[PDB]
């Protein structure tokens, strides 16, 4: 209590110890280890580090199997920082996980970790692709009820749905952009939209822009500032066909108007689209 | 049979037909130097002449599937009995003579000059099994043995014949390609087999028992291992 100032100074004093007993104990046998890390019964961060240059992922499994929030400590101090695959088995604890789901035939289960380390992936679309389908054929190769399953597949098949945008995206313009293949990020719909509606992308056709109506939906600012950006760089291509389809492909007061020309043929195919969408 | 519907040159669209129909049964039996037999009697110019019912348009694309499948038997058996004649080891003579002794300083560096092109050589059949691995398994135009054309008159007999030719030959395929990959080290795109596969593009998966799916997934969680042997993330991208 009270003075606890001093009472947590002399903490750190015997934990820098407990760290200059352990170091020393690092050349010698890891057999007293078990009895150092149970004398000073914590002083984790000795036999945790034992238990990591050995092969012993089942000491670290004896460990946390005895423990009072160890799993919460081993965890932080993974990140902080044969045989050898019997503690690659319990080392494959954490987003290595879906291995030794696999291994141990625990397939829902590699699905649901599968999944949930596409959603964080962002820094490379490759290999956000790569574990969708890992986690699908997870889930297909493993015992859901027919119901589940079909439900794990349609949740599937919307993230494949908005990736694929990525995926079709034109060669002409991504060794404009000098882009690299497959090395690149999980880009988001604005980029996507944006980037699908350059002036690097030289070949855009209906379906660049469909396709860039499709991103929206993807997004989580201002909606219908975009909605325009994109129908007025569909006029300035046509060069004065294009938005002639997008109106064909659509099936309406999404377009704006006034606020566009913000002309002879503009208002003059806006009178057969009311007409059409009557 | 064969020759005998090949020797009237009127009749080239039935002997293709049947030509198909008797290579069906024979690749269900994995019979391939019988299969081929009979690719080889279809004389090579036959395509061209016939030139569409919906049993000839399908009978010309069957006849191309079933020569990419051959293809990718002929040039995986010329790969793999390669993989199995690498140069051996020089013979080590412990407590040599001075003379033994230069003899293995030059059969120590004579195998290390075909150590070298036995990757070389492989590295070309490498590259050569897989293009045709991946023009199987990603067939042009609708997959492997599936018909484009849909207004033939039924035949349950070869329609069931090719769903059962999709999932005898197409797990066979994709775990042949896996242990091609393997062999040669391409631990990265091993794992690609599990997008290939599941793709939405070709359905692949559906061509899969539940059995076979998890034995792909054993496949490249093996993959993935030496990938972290050399220090790269479970599907071997940098660890940053």
């Amino acid at each position: 209590s009270n003075r606890e100032r001093y009472d947590n100074l002399e903490m750190e004093y015997l934990q820098k110890r407990s760290d200059l007993l352990s170091p020393l104990l690092s050349l010698g046998q890891y057999l007293w280890a078990a009895s150092l890390a149970e004398k000073y019964c914590d002083f984790d961060i000795l036999v945790q580090m034992c238990e990591q240059t050995d092969n012993q992922s089942r000491l670290q499994r004896y460990m946390t199997q005895f423990a009072d929030q160890n799993f919460s400590d081993f965890l932080f101090r993974w990140y902080l920082e044969q045989h050898g695959q019997l503690a690659n088995f319990l080392q494959a604890h954490e987003h290595l996980s879906w291995l030794h789901e696999i291994n141990s035939q625990e397939l829902e289960k590699a699905h649901a970790t599968l999944l949930g380390l596409a959603n964080m992936e962002t820094r490379y679309f490759a290999k956000k692709k790569t574990l969708l389908g890992l986690s699908k054929l997870a889930a297909l190769a493993s015992d859901f009820s027919e119901d589940m399953l079909q439900e794990k597949i349609e949740e599937m098949a919307e993230q494949e749905r908005f990736l694929l945008h990525q995926e079709t995206l034109p060669e002409q313009l991504l060794a404009e952009k000098q882009l690299n293949l497959s090395a690149m990020p999980v880009l988001t719909a604005p980029q996507l939209i944006g980037l699908y509606i350059c002036e690097e992308n030289r070949r855009a056709n209906e379906y660049d822009f469909k396709k860039a109506l499709d991103l929206l939906e993807y997004i989580d600012i201002n909606i219908n500032d975009l909605k325009l950006e994109i129908l007025c760089k569909a006029l300035q291509r046509d060069n004065w066909v294009s938005k002639d389809s997008i109106f064909v492909k659509i099936l309406l007061p999404e377009v704006k108007d006034l606020l566009q020309a913000d002309e002879f043929v503009l208002k003059a195919n806006y009178e057969y689209y009311v007409q059409g969408q009557i | 049979v064969i020759d005998w519907l090949v020797f009237d040159p009127a009749q080239r669209a039935e002997a293709l037909k049947q030509g198909n129909a008797i290579m069906r049964k024979f690749l269900a039996s994995k019979k391939h130097e019988a299969a081929k037999e009979v690719f080889v009697k279809i004389p090579q110019d036959s395509i061209a002449e016939i030139y569409l019912p919906a049993e000839d348009d399908n009978a010309i694309r069957e006849h191309l599937c079933i020569r990419a499948y051959l293809e990718a038997h002929e040039t995986f058996n010329e790969w793999f009995k390669h993989m199995n004649s690498v140069p051996q080891k020089p013979a080590l003579i412990p407590q040599p003579t001075f003379t033994e002794k230069v003899a293995h300083e030059h059969k120590e560096k004579k195998y290390e000059m075909d150590f070298g092109i036995w990757k070389g050589h492989l590295d070309a059949l490498t590259a050569d099994v897989k293009e045709k691995m991946y023009n199987v398994l990603l067939f042009v135009d609708g997959g492997w043995m599936v018909d484009v054309r849909e207004d033939a008159k039924e035949d349950h007999e070869r329609t069931h014949q090719m769903v059962l030719l999709r999932k005898l030959c197409l797990p066979m395929l994709c775990f042949l390609l896996h242990t091609i990959l393997h062999s040669t080290g391409q631990y990265q795109e091993c794992l690609q087999l599990a997008d290939m596969v599941s793709s939405e593009r070709h359905k692949l998966y559906l061509v899969f028992s539940k059995e076979e799916l998890r034995k792909l997934l054993q496949k490249l969680r093996e993959s993935s291992l030496m990938l972290l042997d050399q220090g790269l993330d479970p599907l071997g991208y940098e660890i940053q």
